[PDB]
RNA sequence: GUAGUCUGCCAUACGCAGGAAGACCCGCUGAACUGAAGCAUCUCAUUAAGCGGAGGAAAAGAAACUAACUAGGAUUCCCUUAGUAAAGGCGAUCGAAAAGGGAACAGCCCAACGUCUUAAUCCCGAGGGAAAUGUAGUCGGUUCACCUAUUGCACUGGUC
RNA sequence: GGAUACUUUGAGAGUAGUGUCUUAAGGGGGUGGUAUGUCCCAUCCAAGGCUAAAUAACGUGAGAGACCGAUAGAUUACAAG
RNA sequence: GUAUAGUAUUAUGCUUAC
RNA sequence: AUCAUGACAGGUUAAUCUUUGAAUGCAAAUUGCGCUAAACUCGAUCGAGAAGCAUGGGUGUGACAGUACUACA
């Protein structure tokens, strides 16, 4: 543990780490691509969610 | 444009300047071998139609299938029970041959996601198709909105559970009307009709 | 001996020659001679599309773009690319017959690549042209007319077929 | 076959006995259902939960001319008479239906003036 | 007014049809109409194409295409 | 045997040194009786079929 | 000879595939016992076993749809329609759909084609590469109406 | 889409699928459950793609009972696959 | 597929398909 | 080991992780037969251990093959 903090301090912040220092996670939760890029908006869609958002209503009494 | 051009030219296929193309093609296919890479697709336009977009990660692949149906499977041509199922030779595949020429490119290749396949060519012994493939993993298509969908698990190996295009017809899911109402799944519809139902009250 | 891949590439060049090939196929082969497709190019070569990184902050270059500029009846001439799937480029001839557009039918697709930029082109056309030049280009649309003048003429009841090999006409002659 | 008895027609040849389906969940889904229903209306808040607001429609054939139910969604010919905006609608809490053009005069001025009570008195954050 | 009124796609139309040719059985349908088989003729297409609406479509084409000939003829 | 693998070996071993008695001080610590030693067997009524 | 391209093969850098499980789900393949008081069509059954492939659900899904009205309006499921219309050595048996009531409710975009946009696009991290055999973008123009910020996913233990 | 062959369906002068051969049109085409031509009226625009929720659950993992009480209850209440 | 004799079809050459 | 420098059959996470197995350096009824730029670690320039090296396909990079296409000689 001396030497894994030491050496992680070296690789960290860096692209491409080793395999011991990656963490362990799942298989399925790897090869799932980040949320961002899923719920990303075409340049149709985002300019019309411009307007077309989901915004806040209410009624009278 | 232009490719108003290429498609009114493809629809004439059986005249002279056409059928002396596809012949030169077709001999090239009979050299080489079943399974085999191009680098870019032999009709740009019709491949756009089923969804190729020419950046890096779709990829193209030409393959081979035999013409004429299937024989039924037996131990030296031997049948057995009762004699309405005797036949051999006059079976026909359920599947397409749009589909097994898929289903085939599918079992060569994992790690590839089958977008959809086309027809280029035919003669007396294979008909010849050009199945678009994916590599979903590639930040290419990891990026982009339009055709990221892919990337998800639930679309892995699409031909094997028949939801390509060429997938939709032999399923019967091509059409809308009272000819189609029995087939959410042919079998799925099936169940639903046949489980035998006992309600708490009775 | 040879590796297949030779051995195809050397059939498929001689299986052309030996068919009764299609007359519209055929006036492919017909091409601008090295007198007059040296002096072209440079109407391309000072109008040559400019490169990355040479830009700030002409021609137009593809199959697409360039039937934009034969429908509106823009194009000055046109330059096709010798080679390329054949299915893209049958066409371009029948068009500029129809409206009235001189046209090229320049050897190499590769050096039609390499005055734009790219490894490929297979289609080149001008719009505007420039009052500088325009002189230039008179010449260049006269050789076209008259250069091609004898082509046209024979190429449309013409089937560029059976070449028939050297040890073939040998048995014949017996 | 004995006795009186009507003709025996038991459909029960198959092996019904294999594909059984006992409807001892039906309680518990009541909650599955309901439990969704209260996790629904408190992330909607402050928007109404019976919505989205929907039209009277009359049913077709012959034997339901009479009746009249609610619809999918307001035409937006029905939209603009009202005064809305067809796409931003959806989002005003009121459900849209492009296709249906067989309504006649009568039942569109019902389906204005359902509007027009919505549009009085809704008001925004 | 939102309708197609296709002027580009059917001139299209005309110069890959004028480039490429007619097709074995509309050159067999044609012999059959110089000959003036007409009723033989659409027994032939009726076969190849299917059904009789199609057929008797191509006809009233095919007759005008041999008929613009015995102007030119 | 002779001429055994050493994988077939390493079988014979094990199978020979898992042949004993149940110890005493499990009956002592547990409470319990009446447990055999499961892979106890004689090599002459018993064949091992490895 | 050299300088581009095209095609093929080899080597290498970086992430990916395989195997487990398989009740449910998707695509193929496919029996017979049995019933018909025999049996061959039919039935058991588009079932069992077999081959191939997914997910926490899958599949389906935004009209070449119903209908004939005082008209409905994506898909899925429950109730009913209905043991009916129909199928059938018209024997044994088999057997749906629209409408109606209810749960839930959400719509979107490539291709080409705008006969326009000086690739305006994307990957790699000062510049290389893909791409014109086509990536990216709202059809153009006038004129009144009007909308302005939230929405998904994520959420912890202890004491009395 | 057509003819023909096989499988399949309640779908019946073909409900759906597939083989073989054949193969359209685009001021036009599909559907309206009896083949075929023909005149009206009605209703949609195929042959590319994505998409939550309601729904399924004889596998695996972690409260209830008018059930069994050691020949019962799971093959196994125990050093049991 | 193709070239030539003769009654759209018969005859015997061609090789590049096979 | 006791008012803590904190007992241990407690519960997580992270290390270590033998021979195998999709099993993946080539095999296998065998503890058989290989290969490697630096760095690592003992070993006194040169040995050893440790750790590498599979197939298939994707994008990039490089190299080779061709009387395939083309221009300039």
């Amino acid at each position: 543990v001396s030497q894994r903090k030491a050496l992680q301090e070296k690789y960290a912040k860096a692209k491409l780490v080793p395999i011991d220092l990656r963490k362990h996670q799942e298989k399925s939760l790897r090869n799932k691509l980040a949320p961002k890029y899923a719920n990303k908006l075409t340049a149709q869609e985002s300019r019309r969610h411009k307007c077309l958002f989901e915004r806040k209503f209410a009624l009278k009494a | 444009g232009a490719f108003t051009y290429l498609r009114e030219l493809y629809t004439k296929k059986q005249s002279e300047v056409m059928r002396f193309i596809l012949r030169l093609r077709c001999w090239e296919y009979r050299q080489l071998p079943e399974l085999v890479r191009l680098t870019h697709p032999s009709r740009p336009d019709k491949a756009r139609r089923m969804g190729y977009k020419a950046k890096q990660g779709m990829v193209v692949y030409r393959i081979r299938v035999r013409k004429g149906s299937r024989r039924r499977v037996a131990s030296k041509n031997r049948q057995y029970g009762k004699p309405r199922t005797h036949h051999i030779y006059k079976l026909t595949p359920s599947l397409n041959l749009q589909a097994i020429a898929e289903q085939k490119a599918g079992k060569q290749l994992p790690s590839l996601r089958l977008l959809n396949s086309y027809w280029v060519n035919q003669d007396g012994a294979f008909k010849y198709f050009e199945c678009i493939f994916v590599d979903p993993v590639h930040p290419a298509i990891q990026h982009d909105a339009k055709l990221n969908w892919i990337c998800d698990s639930v679309h892995t190996r699409r031909e094997a559970r028949g939801l390509t295009a060429a997938g939709r017809k032999h399923r019967g899911l091509s059409g809308v009307g009272h000819g189609f109402r029995h087939l959410p799944s042919r079998y799925a519809d099936w169940k639903v009709r046949n489980v035998f139902k006992l309600r708490r009250w009775r | 001996r040879f590796p297949k891949y030779v051995q195809l590439q050397r059939q498929k060049r001689i299986l052309m020659k030996r068919l009764k090939v299609p007359p519209p196929v055929n006036h492919f082969n017909h091409t601008l001679g090295k007198d007059a497709a040296v002096a072209l190019f440079k109407f391309l070569e000072k109008y040559r599309p400019e490169t990355k990184t040479e830009k700030k902050q002409a021609l137009v270059q593809g199959v697409k773009n360039v039937t934009a500029a034969i429908e509106s009846k823009k194009a000055q001439l046109v330059i096709i690319a010798h080679d390329v799937p054949i299915e893209l480029v049958i066409w371009m001839p029948a068009l500029c017959r129809n409206l009235e557009i001189p046209y090229c039918i320049v050897k190499s697709k590769s050096r039609l690549g390499q005055i734009v930029g790219m490894k490929t082109c297979s289609c080149v056309a001008l719009a505007e042209v420039k009052p500088e030049d325009r002189a230039a280009f008179t010449k260049i649309v006269d050789s076209v007319n008259s250069g091609f003048l004898a082509h046209y003429k024979e190429e449309m009841h013409q089937w560029g077929g059976g070449e028939l090999s050297e040890k073939t006409i040998e048995k014949l002659k017996a | 076959v004995a006795k009186n008895n009507q003709i025996p027609n038991d459909h029960l040849r198959k092996y019904w006995y294999h594909r059984v389906k006992t409807f001892f969940d039906d309680p518990a889904r009541a909650q599955r259902r309901r439990n969704a229903r209260n996790l629904r209306a408190k992330k909607i808040a402050p928007r109404p939960a019976e919505g989205p607001l929907r039209p009277i429609v009359r049913c077709p054939t012959v034997r339901y001319n009479m009746k009249t139910r609610l619809g999918r969604g307001f035409t937006p010919k029905e939209l603009v008479a009202a005064g809305f905006d067809p796409a931003l609608a959806r989002f005003q809490g009121i459900a849209v239906d492009a296709r249906r053009a067989h309504s006649k005069d009568a039942m569109v001025k019902q389906n204005v003036e359902r509007l027009q009570a919505y549009k009085a008195r809704l008001i925004k954050v | 007014g939102l309708h197609s009124s296709g002027k580009r796609v059917n001139f299209a139309r005309k110069i890959v049809h004028e480039l490429v040719g007619w097709q074995p059985y509309e050159r067999h349908t044609m012999d059959l109409i110089k000959i003036e088989r007409r009723r033989a003729a659409r027994q032939f297409l009726k076969k190849r194409l299917g059904t009789h609406r199609r057929a008797m479509k191509k006809l009233n084409t095919l007759e005008e295409v041999v008929q613009e000939e015995s102007l030119h003829h | 045997a002779a001429h055994k693998t050493l994988r077939t070996k390493r079988i014979l071993c094990k199978a020979m040194k898992v042949n004993r008695p149940m110890p005493q001080f499990i009956r002592q610590m547990t409470g319990v009786r009446h447990i055999r030693n499961p892979l106890t067997r004689h090599w002459r009524r018993r064949k091992m079929n490895i």
